[PDB]
RNA sequence: CCCGCCGGCCGCCCAGGGAAACCGGGAGGCUCCGGGCUCUGGGGGGAGUAUGGCCGCAAGGCUGAAACUUGAAGGCAUUG
RNA sequence: CCCACAGCCCCCGCCGCGGAGCCGAGGGCAAGCUGGUGCCAGCAGCCGCGGUAAUUCCAGCUCGGCGAGCGUCGCGCGGCGCUGCUGCAGUUGAAACGCCCGUAGUUGGCCCCCCGCCGCCACGAGGAAACGGGAGCGCUCCAGGCAGGCCCGUUGGAC
């Protein structure tokens, strides 16, 4: 009835990803040097 | 097991009598066996690509009968391009048929220079036009380093054919992929059929083959 | 052919183009002037008015409001985008209203709506939706 | 009015007409990794310069060889390219210019020239030292990574005398 | 009524060449036609021809050799500045290496290559390749 | 009687053209896109409507908008 | 040091805060797993989603683009050969006046080698710069500006 009727997990406090070029360097090794299927469940299953 | 030639040309290719594909093309001999090319193209020099897959339906008494039509191109990036289509109840079988048909039909591509001559040819010999359905294409030679100014679909065909500089214009309903690919294929096919002042030389015919 | 092509025919081609360029709908809309006089915004990116009434194949009631432009005094209808944003809008309140994506034509399944609310009481609606700003002054 | 109104200004790069293109993204990321580019504006700058050179070369090439203007402008352009090290010394015909590539522009950046001399371990290390003013060109120290060295100045690059 | 004789002549020539003939007859001869044919002959496209005098707009007979690919005219003879030829070459010709464009100048009818050589301009008549 | 020429009315038709039906005495010689002249059209409704002007005994004819609305309307062909 | 005086830049000493946001993840268009809600609330430029797994709403995780900037609204150019001179269409999709005569207008076969005039092509004189192009110069680079070292074209600011 009340509008916004449709409208909390603790935030994963982890070290920030590097900023600037260092971020660019991360993806370069992420897709080539490091073993990857980008975004499927099985990849996320492995990382846990 | 082993490939048994079913044609005179096939048997001749089985033997070493014919040594190059240009020796077949120069007499307009049709190709009916996929082995006639792979024996001339053993290494992975050529490359296959799937362009578009479309589903077609036929209304019947109880529901529709569905099928798939596929389009495939092949080329070595050295003056050779092919294009074919196939249809079947299964997607993979249609892809195989399209690949076989693309391999079967192939044509050489003539390449030339823009203004200055130096090194190997890099662009089409002259202006080439093609037609299919409502789609017309224009290929204009470009200077070295100009890249390929074309849509993503046509650019793939140009890259496979082995052309690095060219200006393109498309007219008609270009969103119909098969007709655009056919238009560019026909334009490329016409290349070795235009007479130029360099080819005016009068050569006497040879009785052999 | 079907077009004049003589060497001394520039005048005829000029007048032909002048007459025939008026048949395009967009060109007429842009360079005729009727649209300019009819458009409530009078060619502005957005305007300022006052709220006077909160009102409502997809079957989804939408929340909107009636506005009266200050500089022009005419009445229009505006739509409140976000979820639960109607509460931030009170009767007899000053708002800033802009247009939709399409200039003039209606957007989406909303019938006869061409304006959007973006600021209320001097605070961005989207900012209030994310709690960046607050309306405790009102 | 103020004299500052007569100062000139201009942009220095061009953005692609089609933003999302997988091969282009891959190539740009590849180049950024090899040459340690901070962002994608440097690639656009390089493309801009290359386009300018290519257009000049085209316009000159459209004319006859024995044209006074053609000789003048071709000589100027070739001298500039040779001095900047983009084009090789042995090439003197205008045709060779049109085949140039942005990699040639990149290879003359300060980071690259110090890395090829073995004075730095990597492009990233080179950038880090450059920002810390530890390098010198001739008798002067330059702290701009994008600084372009000239062929006659390649052998005069060293480590800053005052650098610790 | 009849206006452009050269257009009719060129259309007839191309029509005959299409179906692999060997001789064509053009009805209304004229000096411009003769110079056009002379240039075509000099560049090796149409072998020889003859003019038959009848005291009334002489006829002419040409012999083909299956080399001509396309011929045409530009009806409203525009003026070409000496430095505005490359645009027309790009627009009209298949390539910058082969093909010819005919201009009439104060120095006479000549190919565009010759005009570029002398750095002069003029009016455009036609083209062939 | 048959062999022709000019003019006219028709049928089938190779090339060629076209989205195709089909045209081929052109709807050919055209993205390889320039013989000359005149007229008309620019998504569907509102609407051949309103207001003005001319004509007519009248019925009506010629000329001819805008606001607003809408996401498709249409052509040729295939299977049921 | 500079400055009318003060800053700011730059140089010399001592001590020493390293801080990323805005949009999005069905297609056009690069980027995917849990919990709520249940044609309601809402998203959606267009197609469309939502009536119990919602790949599209609301949230968490993860991921993508640009980046000290990102997004929204209106206008102009482009896209658009959908205003078409280059370069549209007019049997059936929108569109050849019912037909003839006819002024203005537009367009008009072939022919004389050398004279005059008009158009045309080339060159030249004359006439503001700034902007634009362009020769040369290491403001640390750059946007910029017309400078600098010494033995300087009479150094140069050409065109
Ligand atoms: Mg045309
Ligand atoms: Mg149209
Ligand atoms: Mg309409
Ligand atoms: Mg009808
Ligand atoms: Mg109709």
């Amino acid at each position: 009835t009340s509008a916004g009727k449709v409208r909390k997990k603790e935030k994963k406090e982890k070290p920030r990803p590097p900023r600037g070029r260092a971020y660019k360097r991360l993806l370069y090794n992420k897709n080539f040097v490091d073993d990857t299927r980008l975004g499927p469940n099985n990849l996320l299953i492995r990382q846990k | 097991e082993e490939w048994h030639p079913s044609t005179k040309l096939g048997r001749l290719v089985k033997a070493g009598k014919i040594e190059s594909l240009y020796d077949i093309f120069k007499y307009s001999l049709p190709i009916k066996e996929t082995e006639i090319i792979d024996y001339f193209f053993p290494k992975s020099e050529l490359a296959e690509e799937v362009c578009n897959i479309m589903s077609v339906q036929k209304q019947t008494t109880a529901g529709q009968r569905t099928r798939f039509r596929a389009h495939v191109i092949v080329g070595n990036r050295d003056g050779f391009i092919g294009y074919g289509a196939g249809v079947s109840k299964e997607v993979a079988n249609a892809i195989k048929k399209a690949a076989k048909n693309a391999r079967l039909n192939i044509v050489p591509v003539r390449r030339g220079f823009w203004g200055g001559k130096l090194g190997d040819p890099h662009t089409v010999s002259s202006k080439l036009s093609g037609k299919c359905g409502s789609v017309r294409v224009r290929l204009i030679p470009a200077p070295r380093g100009a890249g390929i100014v074309a849509s993503p679909t046509v650019a793939k065909v140009l890259e496979f054919a082995g052309v690095s500089d060219v200006f393109t214009r498309q007219s008609g309903h270009s969103r119909t992929l098969m007709n655009s690919v056919g238009a560019v294929y026909n334009a490329l096919k016409s290349s070795y059929s235009i007479l130029t002042p360099d080819l005016w030389k009068k050569e006497q015919l040879d009785h052999v083959q | 052919m079907s077009k004049t092509s003589g060497l001394y025919t520039a005048r005829k081609l000029r007048t032909v183009r002048r007459v025939n360029r008026w048949a395009d709908k967009k060109y007429r809309k842009a360079h005729l002037g009727t649209w300019l006089k009819a458009n409530p915004l009078e060619g502005a990116c957005m305007a300022r008015g006052i709220v006077t009434q909160k009102i409502g194949p997809n079957s989804a009631v939408r929340k909107a409001v009636r506005v009266q432009l200050t500089k022009n005094s005419k009445k229009i209808t505006a739509f409140v985008p976000r979820d639960g944003s109607i509460t931030y809008i009170d009767n007899n309140d000053e708002v800033l209203v802009a247009g939709f994506g399409r200039a003039g034509r209606a957007v989406g399944d909303i019938p006869g709506c061409r304006f959007k609310v973006i600021k209320v009481a001097g605070i961005g609606l989207l900012a209030l939706f994310l709690r960046k700003r607050e309306k405790r002054a009102r | 009015p103020r004299i500052s109104r007569h100062r000139n200004s201009s942009k220095t790069y061009s953005t692609p007409k089609k933003p999302f293109t997988k091969p282009r993204l891959d190539a740009e990321l590849k180049l950024c990794g090899e040459y340690g580019l901070k962002c994608k504006r440097e690639i656009y700058r390089a493309r801009y310069m290359l386009a300018k050179i290519r257009r000049t070369a085209r316009n000159l090439l459209t004319l006859d060889e024995n044209d006074i203007k053609r000789r003048f402008e071709g000589a100027a352009l070739l001298r500039r390219l040779h001095m900047l090290g983009i084009l090789d010394e042995e090439k003197d015909q205008l045709d060779y210019v049109l085949g140039l590539r942005i990699e040639d522009i990149f290879k003359r950046r300060l980071q690259s020239v110090i890395v090829e001399s073995k004075l730095a371990k990597s492009v990233h290390h080179a950038r880090n030292m450059i920002k810390a003013r530890h390098i010198s060109v001739g008798g002067q120290i330059v702290n701009i990574p994008s600084y372009m060295v000239r062929i006659s100045n390649t052998s005069r690059v060293a480590i800053a005398d005052t650098s610790s | 009524v009849r206006i452009n004789v050269l257009r009719d002549a060129l259309k007839s020539i191309c029509n005959a060449q299409r179906i692999g003939k060997k001789q064509v007859i053009v009805r209304p001869s004229s000096k411009v036609i003769i110079e056009f044919l002379q240039l075509m002959q000099k560049n090796g496209y149409i072998s020889d021809f003859a003019v038959v005098d009848n005291h009334r707009s002489n006829r002419i007979v040409v012999n083909l050799i299956g080399r001509l690919n396309k011929a045409g005219v530009i009806s409203p003879r525009f003026d070409i500045p000496a430095n505005d030829i490359e645009k027309w070459v790009v627009n009209l010709l298949p390539s910058r290496l082969f093909g010819h464009i005919i201009l009439t100048t104060s120095q006479g009818i000549m190919d565009h290559i010759e005009a570029q050589h002398r750095q002069i301009g003029g009016k455009v008549i036609g083209y062939f390749y």
